[PDB]
């Protein structure tokens, strides 16, 4: 079922490529910077199991 | 910002259809991509003497195979 | 290999493994790991004495480098099959030449 | 941000000097680069990797490296199983996906000074004491990672074995070699022709037991500095401030590469020649056995000869009772390879014993190394210097120590540089001469 | 080779991005 | 005094020497003297060494025939490779000149006699209360220096390849060098010849534009120099002047209004195109060659058309048979 | 020739000897300012 | 070569290298944008 | 070795004729006043 | 013959820097 997985692999840099932009620009401007975003918070730790997904399932998938 | 979207792109074409329509060859006289040796005959067609080399290089240039 | 002490004892000792192991059954129940874990040992051999380089001198100890590269350096290539016998043969002649021409280094 | 307080824009970075909320930032982003920079090249090398063929056939100079450690190898240097490959570079893309996230988290949003923050992370340039502390603990860390080397020396798989009795490929040491007597008087060695310095490095176990010492040396180290504080002469000399500290560190690291550059263009040892390529002093001299063998072979004895140069046409008579090939090879007798030592006798080469003791890969790979003998262009016209092309290629071997030659060169001149900027600053002119008053205006005239 | 320089554009040009926005939106740069 | 060596100390640091002498200078001193008495001599009367011992004898020496032009000192040989090879290691005082010493104890003592003076002018700059950049500017030729002598022959694994100094020696040095490694098609090289000539040439015009404007406080009939006066603390050449004048000439825009702008890019062209040189050595040293296009033109019938490149790569495929 | 030998070190190691020194003993403190 | 799972992804394993050097570039779009202050 | 016969007047007269040149203009300078 | 004029020649320019170096008149300020 690579594919599966191979659909779910590219959506980690999918979700990772955008926050590559979002985090710095969580930064750019002060304003709201931390007050506004906590999707750092609530992206970072959805981000980090997306890591897990790739190698686990790869180990038994490939 | 007015003709310079017009001027660039009609001339810069031209130059590519030189090349593309080879019009550059009979211009410059060079050797086109198939043609220096005519036959087999492998040897430098070197233009030699002076009040000829017009003449000459109608030789060398003559054959083309 | 369980090497201890100088050179000469142990460098003796090993050949008591090497000449015999070269000619077993193919059939019994283990050549193949016998002589598995028998070249292994060269490995282990091999490895500290390359460390000497007084040794690095003389003949008798870059005779058996002779003789350890050409044993062991066919079991990478294609260890499956034996030897050649010429080359079986070929082996004890230098470990015979070896012994008496190492006992030659102490008692010179 | 702007030059009103600072300098210029091209020059911007060392306005971070005072502010070291943003001088973390900076490393832990740089060093993100420099891992994502890893981790890169080995999946753009993998996916254009042939296992099948040699390594320095490739073009790769990295997979040899995670290779030398022993993952993937197996014996013959066949490079069985990529995937352990394949690990290593994600891993540190991953690895700095978090870096330079905290790069940044420091570069901006982190606090603009760490004096207040936390007192333990705070430290001044000037301050003599605070600094070494923190000496200590990267002295302490880069002193584990050495033993984390031995780590997998000893214990974990087994590193690399140049020298094999047969096949030199994979072995797990037992007996490291420890003592001052093969380890501090080994470095002791003449650095020029016939003694490497650190370059000779015969035995692999050599450097597990010597990155032992160097393992539990650093450790003292940082419990040395962690404990102490600078002494006297120490104070009366070394400029501290924030450039110097710069400085130094570029010396160290400049002399560091041009050893770097020295390892991998001589030392068989540590880099196989096997998937590195053959060494350049073996090349010539594989390739003038090569001839050896294949005229001796067949109805000719080069033994006992002469040649028209008049040296003999292939074995000569050093001064030393051993006995060299001839050529231009003969400028390395010193040479000696896996596959060599053992054809040579206990004087130089055994002519009689050449001739049997051949091996089927010996022969084979001694004339493999013929057709690379380091030498190639830019856009990778190979061949011989002038060989006309054929055989397109430049061995990595050439290109690690020509690359980091010409890094070590500039960081010599960043040394020198620094260290002018560094005490000149200390000195307080660095400014510029004073127009109120030169130094030399008055001062007794020759 | 296809989309070489295509997915090269997206990450290429995806730089520009960071500098483009934060100026537009005239942040802290 | 309270002491000798507090006092001594204070002599070597003291400025009030004719010739400065830093610590530095307490290897360079002896050192370089040291390189040229064994120098001259050893230029003047060399034994014919001999680069390979299976017989050609080599006579690079002065008293033998040899022009300045000539004359040079032999390396060392192919026979001793590149082990160090002092006095007392050679077996005979005569064995010792015969297998070409004098040339690896030069470059030794020259060498780390050229580094110390890379400081040497550092220490006095800091004495004299002045930005230290000289250093970094002289070692632009001391790059060049250990790439030729020292480096390059680690490469070839012998001092042998290393250059022969003397006037002739390097000319045979460079179109040998030229056979292997092709380095007329190197781009390093290609740009220290931009190095050189761009300083040659703002030498030419900063030397030019400067002394073209001069406030003139001389007579006609006497010498325009002798006007200006050591320690003028007015500007002895106008930029006003010289400014619209180089401003005119091309378009006003890139004329450098400031001298401090000016002046370090006079310093910086030169310097940083000869650093490529060294590094261009370097590169060569290890086998990394300037790559040499060839066949890159083809007909469809396998002939070839021999672009230039070519010609060159004959040339050198020419030179290294006749070398060996 | 073997006396030369250790001659040449006993002279190179007294200049460097006294070489290291200079910089070991209050070498920044030997300039026009502080 | 490139595992099987991942056998595609052309573009992206072609150049993941690259783009460390377009960070020195950014640099100086950084800058642009800055204008030299 | 052989050599131009006469070759040797012409470093000679190189050297000392402009060299002498220099000297009398100095030589003179050093006694203005 | 030969090589004693080159060492000759070559004499007078080191019996001219030793003498330029330290016999210059030194160029006073003001
Ligand atoms: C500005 C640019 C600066 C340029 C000037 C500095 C250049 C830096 C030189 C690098 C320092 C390390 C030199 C080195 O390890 O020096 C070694 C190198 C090459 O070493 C060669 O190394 C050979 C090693 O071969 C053998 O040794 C190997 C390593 O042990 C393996 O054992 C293998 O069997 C075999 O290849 C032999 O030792 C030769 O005798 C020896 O010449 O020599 C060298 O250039 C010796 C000369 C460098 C000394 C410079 C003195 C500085 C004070
Ligand atoms: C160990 C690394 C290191 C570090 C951290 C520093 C740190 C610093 N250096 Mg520095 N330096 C180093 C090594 C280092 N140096 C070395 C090795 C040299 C010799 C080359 C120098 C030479 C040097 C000078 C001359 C100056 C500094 C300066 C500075 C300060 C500001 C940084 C700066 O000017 O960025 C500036 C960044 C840029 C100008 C952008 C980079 C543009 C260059 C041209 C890139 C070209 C390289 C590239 C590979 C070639 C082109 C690519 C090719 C494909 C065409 C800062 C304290 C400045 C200062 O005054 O210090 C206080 C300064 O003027 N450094
Ligand atoms: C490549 C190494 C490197 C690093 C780490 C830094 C880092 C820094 N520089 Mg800098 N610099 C560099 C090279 C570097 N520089 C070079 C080569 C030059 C010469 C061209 C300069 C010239 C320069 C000047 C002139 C100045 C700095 C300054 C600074 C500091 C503040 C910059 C700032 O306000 O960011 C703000 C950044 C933004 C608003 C947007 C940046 C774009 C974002 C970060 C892209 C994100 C990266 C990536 C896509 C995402 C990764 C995270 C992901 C995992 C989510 C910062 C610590 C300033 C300083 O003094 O510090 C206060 C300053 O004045 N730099
Ligand atoms: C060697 C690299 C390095 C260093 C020295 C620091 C240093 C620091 N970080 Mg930090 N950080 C780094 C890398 C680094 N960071 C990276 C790569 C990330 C991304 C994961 C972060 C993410 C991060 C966060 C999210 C925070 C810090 C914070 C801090 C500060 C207090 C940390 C502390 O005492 O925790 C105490 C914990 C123990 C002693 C255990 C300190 C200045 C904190 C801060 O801003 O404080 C000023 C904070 O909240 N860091
Ligand atoms: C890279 C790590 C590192 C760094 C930066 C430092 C830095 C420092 N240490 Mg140090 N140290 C370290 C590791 C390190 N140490 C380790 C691992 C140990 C072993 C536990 C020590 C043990 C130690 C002691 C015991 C002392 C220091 C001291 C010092 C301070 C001044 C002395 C100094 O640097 O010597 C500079 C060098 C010299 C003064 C003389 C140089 C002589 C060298 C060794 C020549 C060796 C021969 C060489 C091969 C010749 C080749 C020629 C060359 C061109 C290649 C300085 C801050 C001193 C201090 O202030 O502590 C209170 C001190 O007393 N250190
Ligand atoms: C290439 C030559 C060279 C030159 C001209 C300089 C120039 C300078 N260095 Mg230096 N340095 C160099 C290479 C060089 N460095 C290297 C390769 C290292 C190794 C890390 C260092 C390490 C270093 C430190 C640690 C310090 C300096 C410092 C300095 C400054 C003067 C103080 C001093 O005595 O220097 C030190 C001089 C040396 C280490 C001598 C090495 C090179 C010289 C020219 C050779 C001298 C003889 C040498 C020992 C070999 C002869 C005997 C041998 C056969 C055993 C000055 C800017 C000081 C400074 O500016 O701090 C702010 C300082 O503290 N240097
Ligand atoms: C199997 C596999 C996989 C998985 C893996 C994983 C699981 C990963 C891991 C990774 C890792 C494992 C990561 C983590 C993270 C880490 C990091 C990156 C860290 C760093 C940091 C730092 C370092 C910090 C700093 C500091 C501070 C802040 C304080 C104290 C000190 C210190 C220094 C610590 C993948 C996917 C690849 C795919 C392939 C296969
Ligand atoms: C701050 C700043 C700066 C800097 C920057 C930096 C330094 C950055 C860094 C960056 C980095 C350092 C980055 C890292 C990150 C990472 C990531 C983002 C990653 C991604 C990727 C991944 C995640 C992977 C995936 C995969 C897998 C897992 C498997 C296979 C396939 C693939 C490969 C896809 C500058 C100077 C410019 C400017 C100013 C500011
Ligand atoms: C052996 C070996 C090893 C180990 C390692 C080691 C053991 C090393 C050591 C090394 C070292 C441990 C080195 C040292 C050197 C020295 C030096 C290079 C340092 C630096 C410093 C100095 C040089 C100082 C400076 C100065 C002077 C000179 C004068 C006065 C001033 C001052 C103080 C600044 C291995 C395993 C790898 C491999 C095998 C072999
Ligand atoms: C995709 C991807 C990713 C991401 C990446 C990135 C984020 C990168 C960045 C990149 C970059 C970082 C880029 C930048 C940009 C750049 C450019 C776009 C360039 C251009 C150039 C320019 C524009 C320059 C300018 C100039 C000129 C032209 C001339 C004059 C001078 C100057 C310099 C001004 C990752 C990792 C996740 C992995 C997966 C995939
Ligand atoms: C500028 C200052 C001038 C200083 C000049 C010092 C000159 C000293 C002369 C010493 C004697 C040399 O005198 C000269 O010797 C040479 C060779 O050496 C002899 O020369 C003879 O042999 C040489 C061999 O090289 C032939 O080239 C030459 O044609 C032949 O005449 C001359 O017959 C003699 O006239
Ligand atoms: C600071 C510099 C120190 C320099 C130290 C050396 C100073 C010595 C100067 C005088 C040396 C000139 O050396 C002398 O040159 C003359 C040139 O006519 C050579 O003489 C030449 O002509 C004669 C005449 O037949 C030949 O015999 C001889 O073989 C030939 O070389 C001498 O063989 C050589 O001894
Ligand atoms: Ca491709
Ligand atoms: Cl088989
Ligand atoms: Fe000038």
């Amino acid at each position: 079922m690579t594919i599966l997985f191979q659909l779910a692999l590219a959506a980690l840099v999918i979700l990772s490529f955008v926050m590559v932009i979002g985090v710095p620009v969580a930064y750019a401007s002060p304003q709201d910077w931390d007050r506004s975003k906590q999707l750092i918070f609530l992206g970072s730790g959805l981000w980090i199991a997306l890591v897990l997904v790739v190698g686990v399932l790869n180990f038994f998938v490939v | 910002w007015v003709i310079h979207s017009i001027t660039i792109p009609a001339l810069f074409i031209a130059g590519w259809l030189f090349v593309s329509t080879g019009l550059a060859y009979d211009v410059f006289g060079t050797p086109r991509p198939d043609s220096y040796y005519a036959q087999e005959q492998r040897s430098i067609p070197l233009v030699t003497d002076r009040f000829e080399a017009k003449q000459q290089v109608e030789t060398f240039l003559e054959q083309l195979k | 290999t369980g090497l201890t002490g100088n050179f000469r004892e142990d460098t003796l000792a090993l050949i008591s493994s090497l000449r015999e192991a070269i000619a077993l059954p193919e059939n019994d129940p283990n050549k193949k790991a016998a002589q598995a874990e028998a070249r292994k040992k060269l490995n282990d051999f091999f490895a500290l004495y390359r460390r000497d380089d007084s040794l690095r001198s003389l003949s008798s100890f870059m005779t058996m480098q002779t003789a350890l590269n050409s044993l062991a350096g066919h079991y990478s290539s294609y260890p499956n099959r034996p030897l050649p016998e010429k080359l079986k043969a070929r082996l004890e002649q230098e470990f015979k030449q070896v012994e008496l021409a190492l006992d030659r280094e102490a008692k010179s | 941000d702007q030059e009103s307080s600072g300098f210029a824009w091209w020059a911007g970075n060392a306005r971070l000097i005072n502010l070291s909320g943003k001088l973390l930032g900076a490393h832990v982003a740089h060093a993100g680069l420099i891992v994502f920079w890893a981790g890169a090249m080995t999946l753009f090398e993998l996916a254009h990797f042939i296992p099948e063929k040699p390594m320095y056939e490739q073009g790769l100079i990295l997979i040899p490296h995670i290779a030398t450690l022993g993952w993937g190898v197996g014996p013959g240097g066949e490079v069985v199983d990529t995937f352990p490959f394949f690990v290593v570079g994600v891993v540190h893309l991953i690895s700095s996906a978090v870096l330079g996230f905290g790069g940044v988290y420091h570069a901006i949003r982190g606090p603009e000074t760490l004096e207040e923050y936390s007192s333990f992370f705070g430290y001044d340039w000037k301050d003599k004491n605070k600094m070494t502390t923190i000496l200590g603990f990267h002295l302490i860390v880069l002193g584990i990672g050495a033993l984390l080397l031995v780590a997998k020396a000893m214990f974990f798989g087994g590193l690399y074995d140049t020298w094999a009795p047969g096949g030199g490929d994979v072995r797990v040491i037992t007996n490291p070699t420890l003592d001052p007597r093969v380890i501090f008087g080994y470095l002791l060695k003449s650095p020029f022709g016939g003694e490497g310095w650190i370059v000779s490095v015969n035995n692999l176990e050599d450097v597990v037991g010597g990155h032992i010492w160097i393992g539990l040396i650093c450790i003292a180290g940082g419990i040395w500095h962690i404990l102490t504080t600078p002494f006297g002469w120490a104070r009366r000399a070394f400029i501290w401030s924030g450039e110097a500290y710069l400085s130094y560190s570029l010396g160290a690291l400049s002399m560091m590469g041009f050893i770097a550059t020295c390892f991998v263009w001589f030392n068989n040892t540590v880099y196989p020649s096997e998937f590195y390529g053959p060494t350049g002093p073996e090349a010539s001299q594989a390739q003038a056995m090569t001839f050896l063998i294949r005229d001796q072979k067949l109805g000719a004895n080069v033994g006992s000869a002469q040649g028209p140069t008049g040296l003999g046409k292939y074995l000569m008579r050093s001064p030393t009772g051993e006995i060299i090939f001839g050529g231009e090879t003969m400028r390395f007798w010193d040479f000696r390879g896996p596959w060599l030592e053992p054809l040579r006798g206990p004087n130089g080469l055994d002519l009689n014993k050449i001739k049997n003791d051949i091996q089927p890969w010996q022969e084979r790979r001694a004339a493999e190394y013929m057709t690379h003998a380091p030498l190639g262009s830019l856009n990778s016209v190979g061949g011989v210097a002038t060989e006309i092309n054929s055989v397109n290629f430049v061995s990595p071997r050439s290109w690690l120590a020509t690359s980091h030659f010409v890094l070590a060169f500039f960081f010599l001149v960043g040394h020198l540089w620094h260290a002018g900027r560094a005490r000149a600053a200390a000195a307080g002119f660095e400014k510029g001469i004073d127009r109120e008053s030169e130094p030399v205006l008055s001062m007794p005239s020759l | 080779v296809i989309a070489q320089l295509t997915m090269i554009a997206m990450i290429g040009i995806a730089g520009p991005m960071i500098i483009f926005l934060l100026a537009v939106r005239r942040g802290n740069l | 005094s309270a002491n000798l060596w507090e006092r001594f100390c204070n002599w070597v640091t003291s400025t009030d020497n004719r010739l400065y002498v830093g610590w530095f200078g307490v290897i360079m001193i002896p050192t370089l003297l040291a390189a040229t008495i064994c120098f001259v001599i050893a230029f003047i009367a060399a034994p014919p060494v001999d680069i390979d011992g299976i017989r050609e004898p080599v006579s690079g020496s002065l008293l033998y025939g040899n022009n300045i032009i000539t004359g040079a000192v032999v390396p060392s040989s192919n026979a001793i490779g590149l082990h160090f090879y002092p006095i007392w290691e050679a077996a005979s005082l005569d064995e010792w000149l015969y297998n070409g010493g004098p040339y690896q104890l030069i470059i030794f003592h020259f060498l780390l006699g050229a580094s110390c003076y890379m400081g040497r002018q550092w220490e006095l700059s800091y004495r004299l209360g002045m930005r230290p950049w000289i250093c970094v500017a002289y070692s632009a030729p001391l790059a060049s220096a250990f790439a030729v002598f020292l480096i390059y022959p680690i490469g070839q694994g012998s001092f042998s390849d290393g250059m022969p100094l003397g006037i002739s020696g390097t000319f045979n040095f460079m179109i040998v060098f030229q056979a292997e490694h092709n380095i007329l098609m190197h781009p390093f090289h290609q740009l220290g010849v931009a190095g050189v000539f761009g300083g040659a040439l703002f030498c030419a015009m900063h030397g030019s534009l400067v002394t073209s404007s001069l406030i003139r406080e001389t007579t006609e009939t006497e010498s325009a120099n002798y006007g200006y006066k050591f320690g003028q603390e007015e500007e002895t050449y106008n930029i006003v002047a010289a400014h619209g004048y180089f401003g005119r000439l091309i378009f006003q825009y890139a004329s450098f209004n400031n001298s401090r702008s000016l002046h370090f890019f006079l310093a910086a062209w030169p310097v940083v195109g000869v650093w490529f040189t060294a590094l261009g050595i370097s590169t060569m040293a290890f086998n990394l060659n300037g790559f040499n296009f060839n066949h890159s033109v083809i007909d469809a019938k396998g002939n070839v058309i021999n672009t230039w490149a070519d010609i060159i790569n004959r040339a050198n495929l020419g030179m290294e048979v006749m070398h060996e | 020739m073997e006396t030369l030998k250790i001659t040449v070190y006993i002279v190179v190691t007294f200049f460097v000897l006294l070489f290291v020194f200079g910089f070991l003993s209050g070498d920044p403190a030997r300039n026009p300012k502080r | 070569k490139l595992p099987e799972a991942y056998a595609i992804f052309d573009p992206l394993v072609d150049v993941l290298p690259v783009i460390p050097v377009l960070f020195l570039a950014l640099a100086f779009v950084w800058q642009a944008a800055v204008g030299f202050r | 070795m052989e050599v131009n016969q006469l070759g040797l007047i012409a470093t000679a007269l190189f050297v000392l004729v402009p060299s002498v040149f220099l000297i009398i203009l100095y030589v003179q300078t050093e006694s203005q006043q | 013959m030969e090589t004693i004029t080159y060492v000759f020649i070559f004499a007078c320019i080191i019996a001219l820097f030793f003498f330029a170096i330290f016999f210059r008149e030194p160029p006073r300020i003001t």
